[PDB]
């Protein structure tokens, strides 16, 4: 009743018998942009089931000495299927999204990891380590797309921030004792109504283990992490020539 | 006109925010109520799962055997004006006589409140914040010596031209808000309403402004917003000839009429610089203070 | 709905996750003298929550070669807390328990062990063995406190009667494969409306393995089980000075 | 007089005993109703806790 | 509420914790001869509870290599109790019958059995195996009695019939990490209302492995499968003295 789910949405669906509840995202659903909050006056396409939709990125792998990763929104799709060419016809975009994580394990195992919504995740850089450099990250830190990047310190989440305080965002726990999927679901959250998908990164995602991983020898020692995300919502407006970045 | 099913049963265009939470009054603390004993099966209030994500809905009252407590405890200080309209030093000009900083006695200072850490680090708990403001500037020698001089503060917005001098044309003020001031008068105090192209402020901008490629020569504009460069702050000795005077001005500003959107975990490394979270890598402090074992105080 | 239990009674909270049910004694729940009952005049006093509430004793550890243990109520709660004060510092006394016993293993594990409740359980001896000495048992085994005594012929439970017909008093069982937990509630039981507590022991608790306890080598061989129980309507009657014995 | 909340909404002094059974009469030994075949799923009484 | 049952016929009772659900064959419960549908003119016994019960056969044992098992109805209840008597003195027989099928395994074991109930489960054999021979099966083998008999290529059921179509039939799956018991229901199935017992068997119940059992070294390695089937509506008619074949 609450342990089981089916998340459909367009051509895809994922079920999960080990779930613990679905997070929506500061109590509100995704939704459409209204005519007061609009400024732009083209008609926007709204294409149901070509871009909302489940897509499945990558899979890191959990190991001992794992220390954490990130993804940036909606970074991760703008290769990708009908939204990664819709994005990159249009200038404009607004969406919400389902994200969905999956780590499965064993009885035998243990371990926990936080699964958390970051929005608007600045990267910062160690400045040289002494403070002194005003270095900054590469195109490769803050936008990395689906491979997603490995946190170098994951304490202060790479911008000066504690992990211990990252609760005050969406999260939820992948405990393995007790869960293997992480459902959240996150509306647009923006300053506008619309903005653009390439130099725009609305929130961040990530996967940090706060428990780490242990086995005794024997076990599956592969426990892979997946993420699996649908937008919601979607709408793009501003339409010229395919560009990149 | 619609005919197919999927497009009359369809909730493409629902504008509509569907909200699961209400905001209810909450003038003062929660009351305590009466609690007894419970000695039975199935209600388990004490267990919870924290890997949902949400927060103990565990009260005292199915912990422990509890009294009535009228509380009348007031979560009025709590507010965002409460905690924001106090003003704070967000700037700080020198205009100074011989040296570098300032030597021909004029001072533009582009508008940034992220250069004094203990205003940094109240708005950065949030990465939206909309709000009216009110400047308050307290000039002064670095003696703290009040003297006879005439100032002229111009407010230079984005586009405007700055002032290459003290004896400039832009100094005109036909169109551009000005402030006379005499240093043995009062503070000037002026009030400043949400300026911004976008619905609020944003402290933290995980983006870039501008298309193109993105190589190590234009990464300064990494987590830079356009809609938070609300333009220059301009000062001069309203004269001709130079002063004699050495002078520094103190920008104080409050909040008033705030809304903020999103908080965010607070800062615990040092800054280093404005608008940048960056840190010192090699010596990361932990959060707070530590000890010898876990067993011990 | 009925393996899951919490037991809150003062400043004092138990949970588990793996019970059985709550037996109630004799099917009557603890309640407070009657002034048809009542013989004495003295007002008694009443101390809700600073003696009625959760007191934990000790620790006793099943090992294979374990035989049993009993407790004497309300000897276990003479020398603990506000209870124990309250009771040496008057004469009489009168209250219900609610006594809790935990032991916790995984579910490799097997065994079970019989908790009981046997009312004005006096304590036999052996005779000499031969049955010619009219021997008898010190105050350390009659009146044994929290740390409780080790039967030594657990089939008669040192008083010449079977364990086999126990169940016709109070009792649970834990199976470790079933329940790690086992809550009794019971009255007051005598022919008096109050007595002593320091002389008279209303009832005993026996902890008697019937299957032994079994494991293979690399399980965590400490199988320990913890007495935890909580004083019911509670009234004392007779102030004067605090005398132990 | 009690004004207190705590002392109004307390059970001390609830000299009635609360029981849980209650006892019937029963002259006689049970008598035995007819039974017949049982082949269904989630009734099991056969089944115990004991 | 649908994992355990008990099954309740006669002076017998089954019990299971880890069942599926009970399969009424072809939606059609047991029932007796109406007139319209009976052509015999003489009154038939039915006796209730000395037929209509559970009876257990025998105990197949499921190793690594095995290939499958049948048994035919109402040949394995011939020379069994008072069904074996009755269908013996008399020359016509109609029942239903309830098969459960008994397998049990631990949680560390993996495997499944397809537990199937074929009508009219012809026997053929290998012609020889170039199919030139018009060879036949001998007496055991198609009425072997409860000991069952051993499939030879049960790919084709020894029939030329392909097993991956049999579930068109009623069927259970035994999956070890699910169930183990597997219960089917089934109704008399016949052109006509009443026919011989020993010369005629109605339908077979087949018992083959489609995944292969597979344990590590240590665990129980005899993991038995058990027959165990009632009776239902059982009538006879046509009483003579007592042939058995
Ligand atoms: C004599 C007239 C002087 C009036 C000058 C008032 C200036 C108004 C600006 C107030 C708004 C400040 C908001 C600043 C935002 C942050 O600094 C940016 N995000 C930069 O990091």
């Amino acid at each position: 009743s609450d342990r089981v789910a089916q998340l459909t949405i367009g051509n895809s669906t994922i079920t999960t018998q080990e779930a613990a509840n679905i997070i929506v995202g500061y109590g509100e659903w995704p939704s459409y942009c209204s005519d007061d909050d609009a400024t732009a006056v083209d008609k926007p396409t709204r294409p149901d089931v070509s871009v909302n939709r489940f897509y499945t990125l990558d899979t890191k792998l959990w190991e001992k000495s794992s220390k954490g990763w990130y993804w940036k929104f909606p970074d991760v799709l703008t290769e990708t299927g009908v939204f990664g060419q819709n994005a990159q016809f249009h200038y404009l975009y607004r969406s919400g999204f389902c994200i969905h994580v999956q780590c499965n394990a064993s009885k035998f195992h243990q371990g926990a990891l936080l699964v958390a919504i970051l929005p608007e995740y600045v990267i910062g850089t160690v400045a040289g380590g002494t403070g002194t450099e005003d270095s900054h990250p590469p195109y490769k830190q803050t936008q990395p797309g689906a491979d997603g990047f490995e946190l170098q310190h994951p304490y202060v989440l790479d911008a000066g921030i504690p992990i211990s305080q990252l609760t005050v965002c969406h999260h939820q726990r992948i405990n393995l004792r007790t869960n293997n999927c992480a459902t959240i679901i996150v509306p647009y959250m923006n300053t506008l109504p619309f903005d653009s998908a390439l130099n725009h990164c609305n929130f961040g995602l990530l996967v940090v283990p706060i428990s780490p991983l242990d086995f005794d020898q024997g076990a599956t020692p592969v426990i892979p992490i997946t993420i699996t995300l649908a937008p919601m919502c979607s709408e793009f407006a501003g339409l010229r020539q395919a560009v990149t970045q | 006109g619609d005919r197919v099913a999927d497009v009359i049963e369809s909730s493409i265009g629902d504008s509509v925010s569907r909200a699961l939470t209400q905001a209810l009054p909450a003038p003062t603390g929660q009351n305590t109520q009466v609690s007894s004993h419970r000695l039975d099966t199935g209600e388990v209030p004490a267990l919870q799962a924290a890997e949902i994500g949400a927060s103990s809905n565990t009260s005292d009252e199915s912990m422990i055997e509890t009294r009535c407590v009228l509380n009348s405890h007031s979560t009025a200080e709590t507010t965002l004006d409460s905690f924001f309209s106090r003003a704070g030093l967000v700037g700080e000009i020198d205009l100074p006589l011989e040296g570098t900083t300032n030597p021909n006695g004029y001072a533009n200072w582009d508008i940034d409140i992220t250069g004094y850490a203990q205003m940094r680090r109240k708005v950065e708990l949030f990465t939206y914040m909309r709000f009216d403001a009110e400047f308050t500037f307290v000039a002064c020698t670095p003696t703290g010596q009040v003297v006879p001089q005439l100032l002229q503060y111009m407010f230079v917005p984005p586009g405007a031209p700055k002032p290459e001098s003290r004896e400039s044309l832009a100094w005109q003020t036909a169109t551009n808000p000005s402030v006379f001031v005499k240093l043995t008068d009062p503070p000037a105090q002026v009030s400043v309403p949400f300026m911004s192209p976008a619905s609020a402020y944003q402290w933290f901008y995980d983006g870039y402004p501008t298309f193109g490629e993105h190589k190590q020569e234009k990464d300064l504009e990494y987590g830079a917003c356009p809609n938070n460069m609300m333009g220059t702050f301009s000062v001069r000795t309203v004269g001709s000839s130079k002063s004699k005077y050495p002078l520094v001005v103190r920008i104080y500003m409050r909040m008033k009429h705030v809304r903020a959107w999103i908080p965010r975990p607070m800062r615990n490394q040092n800054y280093l610089f404005k608008a940048n979270p960056n840190y010192a890598g090699n010596s990361i402090k932990p959060t707070g203070t530590s000890r010898s074992a876990i067993t011990t105080l």
